C-alpha cells in the first residue's frame, strides 16, 4: 500500500511512524477524499479493511459532482452496490435527496425492499404517492396509515384527498379513518363527503348519513337524517336507477309508520310493509 | 387447522405471564369471540386474570395492581375506548395501577399515538400480540374479521386484504414458502401479489439493516396456496343452503360455535352426532336425527338394564357420550322443527324452487310468483331478498321492466331500511341491472379482467357443470347436493385448480365444450386447460411460482404425495367465506384426502343471514 | 387412569386444570410438552429448578435458550454436581437461528459464563468453546482470542483446527494472533 501510493503519478509516502499514527481507514480516506476509488479499494483489500464505505463514498461522489443524468448514474451506482451487499442505497438517496437528485433517489431506494423503511425515507423526503405505494405494495396497514396521516395532516385537505384517489387502496382507508371520528359509529362527514366526491361514491355518501338515520332514534331522528341523506343522491339518473328513486320510498315509507301510530295507537314503526299489512 | 391454536395460545398467554402479580383484563368484544375459541377464561384465569372487562360498555375497576387490554388495532375505537378505561381507572385507583396493552401482530403507529395522546397512557406497557387465522374448526383457518365483507367491499377497504397476505405470510414462513401461487380477481391478485412483496421484505430486512435475512425456503409438506376474491362469484352467496348446519345458520346464525337458543353446550365437529348431521341435507337430516334418537334410546334408555358389571361397563364408559348426544339430539330436534315449520309451510321448499329453476336459465319472473309469497308470509329479511338478488345475477342483467316488480319486493320487505340495503346492494355487487354501464357479461378474448365486467354465468353454465340434477341428498358424489344441483361456481373455479381430474369432469358440460376435455384433463399445473373459463370471470389472472434453486426439488417432492405422505393445501377465500362453500369444500377435501390435506382459509365465515343484514346490523 | 384424563381434556382444550392435575400426579414428560406448546418461559424455570432432570433439560432447554439463555445456566449451575457438558453445547443450536451481531456477543456471554463457573479442563468443554468461539466471534475477534489465549494452549489441543476457523473469518490481521497464540 505504501508502494502503491508513492508512485510519481498518483500517490502520498508515508512512514512506519506516520503510517501508525493516520488510523488503517484512514489509508483508505486519503484516497477518497481525493475521489479515487479504485485505488481506495486496492489499499483496502490489502490491508484487510471495508470497502463498503469505499462504494459510499463513490456513489455519493458520482451524485454531487457528476455530470450524468440521474439516470445514468443511478444505473452505474446499483450495479456497483449489487455487488456488496451491504447498506448503502439509503445513505446514497438521502445524498441524492440533498443534492437534489430526487430522480436518482428513486431508483436507489427501490433496491430497498422493506416498506418499513422505505415509508418513513420517502416521507422524509416529503415525496408523496411513493410513500403510499411503498406501504401498499408491502401491505403494512400500519404503514398506509402513517402515510395517510402524515399526508392529511400536511395537506390542505385537497391535495389530501386527490393524492389517495390516485391509489384507490389508500383511498379506502382513508375513509376507515374517517368512518370513526370518535369510533363506535362515530362518523366524521366532514371528511367521508370529500372522500367519497373524489371516486364518485354518491350512494356511500347517503349510506353514512342514513346508518346515523337508523342509529338515530327511530323516526324522530330518522326523517331528518334520510331527508339529508337524499342531498347526497343528487346525481345522474343513470345505472342507480332503484337506489336514487329509493329516497323518495323511504320517506313515504317512514310516514305511514308515523300515520298509524299517532291514529291506530299501537306503533307500525319499524315494520316491514308486509309485516305492516300483516 | 387445529395446529395453529398452540401458536395463538402462545403468544396470548406469552404476554399475559409478562405481567407480574395479580391482574384485571380488558377484551374487545368483537375480539372476545375469537379469542374464546384459542383460550377459555379459566385459562386466562390460571395466569392471573381476576375480573374480565369489556371496553365497548366502558367497563372499569380499580380491584387489581396490573390492567392488561386486549384489542384490535386496525380502528381507533379501541384505542380511544381503552385510554377512556385508563383515565377513569388513575382517577379512581388507589395503587400503582400499571397498564398493559396487547395489540395486532404489528401495532401501528396511528393507534400508540392516539394513545399517547390521552397524556395518562406515557408509563403504558404496549406491545405486539400477533394472533391470526384462529381454528373455528378442524378443517378452517379464519382471522375472524366479521365487517371484512362489508368494508371490503362497500368502500373497497382493503384492510382485509393486507391482513390476509400478512395471516399467510405468518404461516407459510413457519411451514415453508408456498412453491406456486395462484388466484383470480381483483383482491385475489393482491394477495398473491402482497405475498411476493413480503417474502423480499423478509430479505431486505438484512439488506436494510434491521432484522436477519431469512432463508425463506420453500414447503415440503404444503402444495400450493389457491385464492379466490368474493367479487369472482356473486351467485352462490346468493342461495340458501340447504344443509343442516345451513339450517342452524340460515335460521339462527351460527358465530363462534356458540350461537342462540344455550352457551352450556357447543357444537362442532367434535360432535358425533354434528360430524354426521351437519354436512346433511334438510330433506334427509330429518331423518338422521330420528336414526340417532333411535340407536341412541337402544344404547341410552335399554340394553344396559339389569346388566352385571362384566357387560355394564361397555355402556359405561360410553355413557357421558350418550348423555351427551341425548343433550345435543334435543338441540338438533329443536333445530328440525324450525325448519318443519317452512317445509309444511311452503316457505323452504318454495325458496328452492326458485333457486333451482334460475339456476337452470328459467325465465326470472316465472319465478316471481314463488317470491312474492314468501314476502307476504314474512320469512325472515335475508330469504327473501336473497330471491330478489339472485335473479338478476344469474341473468347477467335485466331490463327495469322486470327489475321493478322484484324491486317493490324489496322496499316492501325491509320497510324504509330498503334504502340503506339497495346502497349496499349495488355497492357489494350483488344486484345487476341493464342499465347499468357495468352491465356487461365477459366475452370470449374480449380484454376481460377489468372492474368493470362481471363473470359471464349465462355462458358458464355450459362451459361448467353447473347445472346437476344427478344430485343425492343422501349420498351424495357432487357438490351441487348443498343446494341441490347448484353445483357453485365459487368451488368449480377451485376444484379444477386443486385437481386434473376435477379440471376434466367439470368442463365436460355442453356439446360444444366437452371437445375440449382431452385438454382440461392436462391442467396438471396451475390454470392450464381452464383458460377458457378464467378468462370470463370477473377479474384478473395471478399465476407466479417461487424463486431459488430448489425450487424444482420441493416442486417433485409434493407432486410425489402420497397417502402415507400426505400433502397439505391451503384454499384461501378473500372477504369472507359461506357455510356452502365450506361444506362443499370438506365434500371434495374428503375425496381428495387419501393424498392431500386440504385446509380451509378465510379472512372470515360469512353467515348466510349476514349478507343481506347489513343494512339492519348497522341500522341498529 | 391418567390416560383417561389426557384424553378427555384434549377433546374440549381445558389444559390449564390438566396442568396442575399433571403436577400432582408428576407426569414430568407432558408438563414439559405442554409448556413448549404454550412457551410459559415463568413456568419451565420454576420446574427446572425444583426438578431439573438434567437427562431432559438438554433437549428442553433447546427451546429456552432462544428467549434467554443466561438464566438457564444459574438454574443448573447449582444442581449439586453437575456435568459441564449439559451447558456448553446449547449454544451450538442457538446460533444457527441467529446471524446479527448483538446475538454472537450474547453468544460469547452465556460461554464465557458457563465455562468461568464451571471452572471444567475438560477436553470437550474447551474443544466446543474454542469451535464456537472462532466461528462466531462477533466483532472484538481480538479481546475474544486474549481470553483463549489466556487459559493456555491446552484449551486449543488441535492447532489446524483453531486455525481453519479463525483464518476463514479473517486473514492476516487476525492470523498473527492465532499464531502466536499456539
Amino acid at each position: 500500500v505504501l508502494n502503491a501510493v508513492r508512485f510519481y503519478e498518483v500517490g502520498l509516502p508515508l512512514s512506519y511512524e506516520q503510517y501508525q499514527r493516520l488510523s488503517p481507514s484512514g489509508l483508505i480516506s486519503r484516497l477518497l477524499n481525493r475521489h479515487e476509488y479504485l485505488l481506495a479499494i486496492r489499499i483496502a483489500d490489502h490491508l484487510r479493511l471495508p470497502t463498503d464505505k469505499i462504494h459510499v463514498h463513490w456513489a455519493s461522489a458520482k451524485v454531487r459532482l457528476g455530470s450524468e443524468d440521474d439516470d445514468t448514474i443511478c444505473r452505474k451506482i446499483v450495479e456497483k452496490l449489487s455487488g456488496k451487499p451491504g447498506i448503502s442505497f439509503e445513505v446514497i438517496a438521502r445524498t441524492a435527496y440533498e443534492e437534489g437528485r430526487t430522480r436518482l433517489a428513486t431508483e436507489l431506494l427501490n433496491h430497498e425492499p422493506r416498506a418499513g423503511r422505505q415509508v418513513p425515507l420517502l416521507l422524509s423526503m416529503e415525496e408523496d404517492e411513493l410513500a403510499l405505494d411503498k406501504a401498499i405494495e408491502s401491505g403494512d396497514t400500519d404503514l398506509i396509515y402513517f402515510v395517510i396521516h402524515q399526508l392529511r395532516r400536511k395537506l390542505p385537505l385537497a391535495s389530501f384527498f386527490r393524492v389517495v384517489s390516485s391509489r384507490p387502496t389508500a383511498s379506502a382507508m382513508v375513509e376507515a379513518l374517517a368512518r370513526n371520528s370518535d369510533g363506535d359509529g362515530n362518523e366524521d362527514t366532514a371528511l367521508l363527503k370529500d372522500l367519497y366526491y373524489q371516486d364518485d361514491r354518491r350512494l356511500d355518501g347517503a349510506s353514512v348519513f342514513i346508518r346515523e338515520a337508523l342509529q338515530q332514534p327511530e323516526t324522530r331522528t330518522a326523517s331528518d337524517k334520510l331527508d339529508l341523506a337524499a342531498n347526497l343522491l343528487q346525481g345522474n339518473q343513470k345505472e342507480h336507477v332503484f337506489e336514487l328513486g329509493a329516497l323518495k320510498e323511504a320517506k313515504m315509507l317512514l310516514r305511514m309508520q308515523e300515520t298509524f301510530e299517532r291514529d291506530l295507537t299501537d306503533s307500525f314503526v319499524g315494520l316491514s310493509v308486509n309485516q305492516t299489512m300483516f | 387447522a387445529e395446529q395453529v391454536r398452540d401458536k395463538a395460545r402462545k403468544d396470548l398467554l406469552h404476554l399475559l405471564e409478562g405481567v407480574r402479580g395479580k391482574k384485571n383484563l380488558v377484551i374487545e368484544k368483537d375480539l372476545a369471540g375469537p379469542l374464546g375459541v384459542i383460550v377459555k377464561a379459566s385459562t386466562l384465569r390460571d395466569y392471573g386474570v381476576d375480573n374480565f372487562f369489556f371496553l365497548e360498555n366502558k367497563n372499569t375497576g380499580t380491584s387489581q395492581r396490573n390492567i392488561v387490554f386486549i384489542a384490535r388495532g386496525e380502528s381507533v375505537r379501541n384505542a380511544h375506548a381503552i385510554a377512556a378505561q385508563i383515565k377513569r381507572i388513575q382517577r379512581e385507583s388507589q395503587t400503582s395501577h400499571d397498564f398493559h396493552i396487547f395489540w395486532v401482530p404489528r401495532r401501528t403507529l396511528f393507534s400508540d399515538k392516539v394513545l399517547e395522546e390521552a397524556g395518562v397512557l406515557g408509563d403504558a406497557n404496549i406491545s405486539e400480540l400477533p394472533l391470526y387465522f384462529f381454528p373455528l374448526e378442524r378443517d378452517v383457518l379464519s382471522l375472524e374479521l366479521n365487517d371484512s365483507f362489508r368494508d371490503l367491499y362497500l368502500a373497497k377497504d382493503p384492510t382485509p386484504v393486507f391482513l390476509l397476505s400478512r395471516a399467510l405470510m405468518g404461516i407459510q414462513k413457519k411451514h415453508g414458502l408456498f412453491p406456486r401461487i395462484i388466484g383470480k380477481g381483483e383482491n385475489a391478485k393482491r394477495v398473491a401479489d402482497l405475498l411476493s412483496r413480503m417474502r423480499q421484505e423478509l430479505l431486505a430486512g438484512e439488506e436494510a439493516g434491521e432484522s436477519d435475512r431469512a432463508g425463506l425456503s420453500p414447503s415440503t409438506t404444503i402444495e400450493s396456496v389457491i385464492i379466490i376474491d368474493r367479487e369472482v362469484d356473486f351467485v352462490t352467496p346468493l342461495l340458501t343452503q340447504l344443509t343442516y348446519e345451513g339450517l342452524i345458520d340460515e335460521y339462527f346464525g351460527i358465530q363462534n360455535n356458540q350461537t342462540d337458543v344455550k352457551r352450556k353446550i357447543q357444537l362442532d365437529g367434535s360432535d358425533s352426532l354434528y360430524s354426521q348431521l351437519r354436512d346433511a341435507n334438510f330433506a334427509i337430516v330429518g331423518s338422521l336425527l330420528n336414526t340417532v334418537a333411535r340407536r341412541l334410546k337402544s344404547d341410552y334408555e335399554s340394553r344396559h338394564n339389569t346388566k352385571t358389571t362384566a357387560e355394564l361397563k361397555e355402556f359405561v364408559k360410553k355413557l357421558p357420550g350418550y348423555q351427551a348426544e341425548q343433550q345435543s339430539l334435543k338441540i338438533h330436534s329443536n333445530i328440525a322443527e324450525e325448519i318443519i315449520n317452512y317445509t309444511r309451510t311452503e316457505i323452504f321448499n318454495k325458496l328452492l324452487e326458485v333457486q333451482q329453476n334460475l339456476a337452470a336459465g328459467a325465465d326470472p319472473s316465472s319465478q316471481f310468483d314463488s317470491i312474492e309469497e314468501l314476502v307476504a308470509r314474512d320469512t325472515p329479511l335475508p330469504q327473501v331478498l336473497r330471491l330478489l338478488c339472485l335473479y338478476s345475477c344469474i341473468s347477467g342483467g335485466i331490463k327495469t321492466k322486470e327489475l321493478d316488480h322484484f324491486r317493490r319486493l324489496v322496499l316492501q320487505g325491509y320497510g324504509h331500511q330498503h334504502l340503506l340495503t339497495l346502497h349496499n346492494l349495488e355497492r357489494l355487487q350483488m344486484f345487476l341491472s341493464k342499465s347499468s354501464p357495468l352491465a356487461s357479461m365477459i366475452t370470449m378474448s374480449g380484454s376481460s379482467g377489468g372492474p368493470d365486467q362481471k363473470t359471464n354465468y349465462t355462458y358458464l353454465r355450459k362451459q361448467l357443470r353447473l347445472i346437476v340434477d344427478e344430485v343425492n341428498e343422501q349420498d351424495p358424489n357432487d357438490i351441487a347436493y348443498v343446494y341441490s344441483g347448484y353445483a357453485p361456481l365459487s368451488i368449480r373455479l377451485v376444484q379444477c385448480v386443486l385437481q386434473k381430474q376435477y379440471l376434466l369432469s367439470i368442463t365436460k358440460g355442453s356439446g360444444t365444450v366437452i371437445a375440449a376435455g382431452p385438454v382440461a384433463g392436462g391442467g396438471a399445473q396451475g390454470w392450464k386447460g381452464f383458460e377458457e373459463i378464467v378468462k370470463h370471470a370477473r377479474g384478473p389472472t395471478f399465476d407466479e411460482i417461487q424463486k431459488g434453486e430448489d425450487k424444482a426439488v420441493k416442486a417433485r417432492a409434493l407432486l410425489s404425495g402420497s397417502s402415507g405422505d400426505k400433502k397439505t393445501v391451503f384454499v384461501v377465500f378473500v372477504g369472507g367465506i359461506t357455510f356452502t362453500e365450506i361444506a362443499a369444500l370438506r365434500f371434495i377435501a374428503k375425496q381428495e384426502e387419501a393424498r392431500r390435506n386440504i385446509v380451509i382459509c378465510t379472512t372470515s365465515i360469512i353467515n348466510g343471514n349476514r349478507m343481506m343484514n347489513a343494512a339492519i346490523e348497522t341500522a341498529t | 387412569d391418567r390416560k383417561t384424563v389426557y384424553d378427555v381434556i384434549g377433546s374440549h382444550g381445558r389444559e390449564e386444570e390438566l396442568l396442575y392435575y399433571a403436577n400432582a400426579i408428576n407426569d414430568y414428560n407432558y408438563v414439559l410438552s405442554y409448556w413448549v406448546q404454550r412457551e410459559r418461559w415463568t413456568e419451565a424455570l420454576k420446574v427446572l429448578k425444583k426438578q431439573t432432570d438434567p437427562e431432559v433439560f438438554y433437549r428442553y432447554s433447546s427451546v429456552l435458550m432462544t428467549h434467554a439463555a443466561t438464566e438457564l445456566v444459574e438454574i443448573l449451575m447449582r444442581q449439586s454436581n453437575l456435568n459441564p457438558r449439559n451447558l456448553i453445547p446449547a449454544m451450538l443450536e442457538y446460533d444457527r437461528n441467529y446471524k446479527g451481531p448483538l446475538a454472537q456477543n450474547q453468544a460469547v456471554r452465556y460461554l464465557l459464563y458457563v465455562v468461568n463457573q464451571l471452572g471444567s479442563t475438560d477436553s470437550a468443554v474447551h474443544n466446543t468453546l474454542v469451535s464456537i468461539y472462532a466461528s462466531h466471534p462477533s466483532k472484538d475477534e481480538s479481546a475474544l482470542l486474549e481470553y483463549l489465549e489466556s487459559q493456555g494452549e491446552e484449551p486449543n489441543y488441535d492447532p489446524d483446527f483453531a486455525l481453519r476457523l479463525c483464518i476463514q473469518h479473517r486473514r492476516v490481521l487476525s492470523c498473527a494472533h492465532i499464531y502466536t497464540s499456539m
